[PDB]
């Protein structure tokens, strides 16, 4: 195959506010083949029960999916999304940034 | 307006054990409205929006049988390729096929898709005529010459000026509150300091469906920048969809650009520049 | 609705 390395954005459904209940997504594309472990953490913990939607390819052939988990921002509380694929040799963690 | 009903299906093939996993998903416009995945709980048609969950277990029976037909033969298909390509059965391989109609506002079909990747490149695909096939390689020539014999473009060319047509139609009619609709986005510039004498500038738009939209940053006076940074389009999760466009700027010139937002709920595009709180 | 058939490779 040609492998191709995932595209990872990490973001609030709504505009995030801090005690206000939110979604915390974590959308990866671009990614060949399709086999791909995603998980979403908070403060460098596992999230336990984590959603998967929107699992299709591109008219370019490569793949795309989109994890999701309720969340409440907090000053404090740091999320990440970690994702492992056979295009990397390590797995890559994109920390959430309310300014993206 | 313009319309489209397109399934994606994917096979792909695992060194130590039998069945590959097939997964199969469909969709209206940019709307999935229908899932099924071989290694699931359970392998069967399912929904993945509430307007199809009008249709009764007839429906829901005979896609599923479908659906494991078409893995059986997917499965076939991968031992095939194995052996055209002269591959060992010691590793993972993918089959892909998406196909499909778009329909014009008077609900005729504008144009067809049936087409085929392996290990995510083009295989072979059928023509704009529905007719012809191109192939890309001497294995996708075999299977050319194999779909010829038996008039496979005929078959499809039915498939998809009918029975496409004609479900993407009942589809839109049960599901017309939502894939009927445009919601506008809502836009916004945000501003982030890159440097001592730089900012970003990012120009958001939120909460539109459907999901294609343009953006554009320029320097007034100026043709639109190339510049830019974008990330690809992005679902918000709730049925909408997400985009920015950032550019990098001097300190202090922040309002000498403007941000134009472009979308099928805009009889004209937005137009923002940052503005201090 | 799927198509009928697929490719026979
Ligand atoms: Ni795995
Ligand atoms: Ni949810
Ligand atoms: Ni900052
Ligand atoms: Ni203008």
């Amino acid at each position: 195959m040609i492998q191709k390395t995932p595209q990872i954005q990490v973001y609030s459904r709504h505009p995030p506010e801090n005690g206000k209940p939110n979604i915390l997504n974590c959308y990866v594309t671009q990614f060949h083949p399709p086999h791909i472990e995603i998980q979403m953490l908070k403060n460098g913990k596992k999230i336990p029960k984590v959603e998967m939607s929107d699992m299709s390819f591109s008219k370019d052939w490569s793949f795309y999916i989109l994890a999701h988990t309720e969340f409440t921002p907090t000053e404090t509380d740091t999320y990440a999304c970690r994702v492992k694929h056979d295009s990397m040799a390590e797995p890559k963690t994109v920390y959430w940034d309310r300014d993206m | 307006s313009p319309h489209s009903l397109r399934y994606f299906t994917t096979a792909v093939s695992r060194p130590g054990l039998g069945e590959p996993r097939f997964i199969i998903v469909g969709y209206v416009d940019d709307t999935q409205f229908v899932r099924f995945d071989s290694d699931a709980e359970n392998p069967r048609m399912e929904p993945r929006a509430r307007w199809i969950e009008q249709e009764g277990p007839e429906y829901w029976e005979r896609e599923t049988w479908k659906a494991r037909d078409m893995g059986r033969n997917f499965r076939v298909n991968l031992r095939t390729l194995l052996g055209y390509y002269n591959q060992s059965n010691d590793e993972s391989h993918t089959l892909q096929w998406m196909y499909g109609c778009d329909v014009g506002p008077d609900g005729r079909l504008l144009r067809g898709y049936c087409q085929e990747a392996y290990d995510g490149q083009d295989y072979i695909s059928l023509n704009e005529d529905l007719r012809s096939w191109t192939a890309n390689d001497i294995a996708s020539q075999i299977s050319k010459h194999k779909s010829e014999a038996v008039d496979e473009a005929h078959q499809q060319r039915a498939y998809l000026q009918g029975p496409c047509v004609e479900w993407l139609h009942r589809y839109l009619r049960l599901g017309n509150e939502t894939l009927q609709r445009s919601d506008p986005p809502k836009a916004h510039v945000t501003h982030h300091p890159r440097s001592e004498d730089e900012v970003t500038l990012r120009c958001w738009a939120l909460g539109f469906y459907p999901a294609d939209i343009t953006l554009t940053w320029q320097l007034n006076g100026e043709e639109l920048t190339q510049d830019m940074e974008l990330v690809e389009t992005r679902p918000a999760g709730d049925g909408t969809f997400q985009k920015w466009a950032a550019v990098v700027v001097p300190l202090g010139k922040e309002q000498y650009y403007t941000c134009h937002v472009y979308h099928e709920g805009l009889p004209e595009p937005l137009t923002l520049r940052w503005e201090p709180p | 609705a799927m198509a009928p058939r697929t490719l026979l490779l």
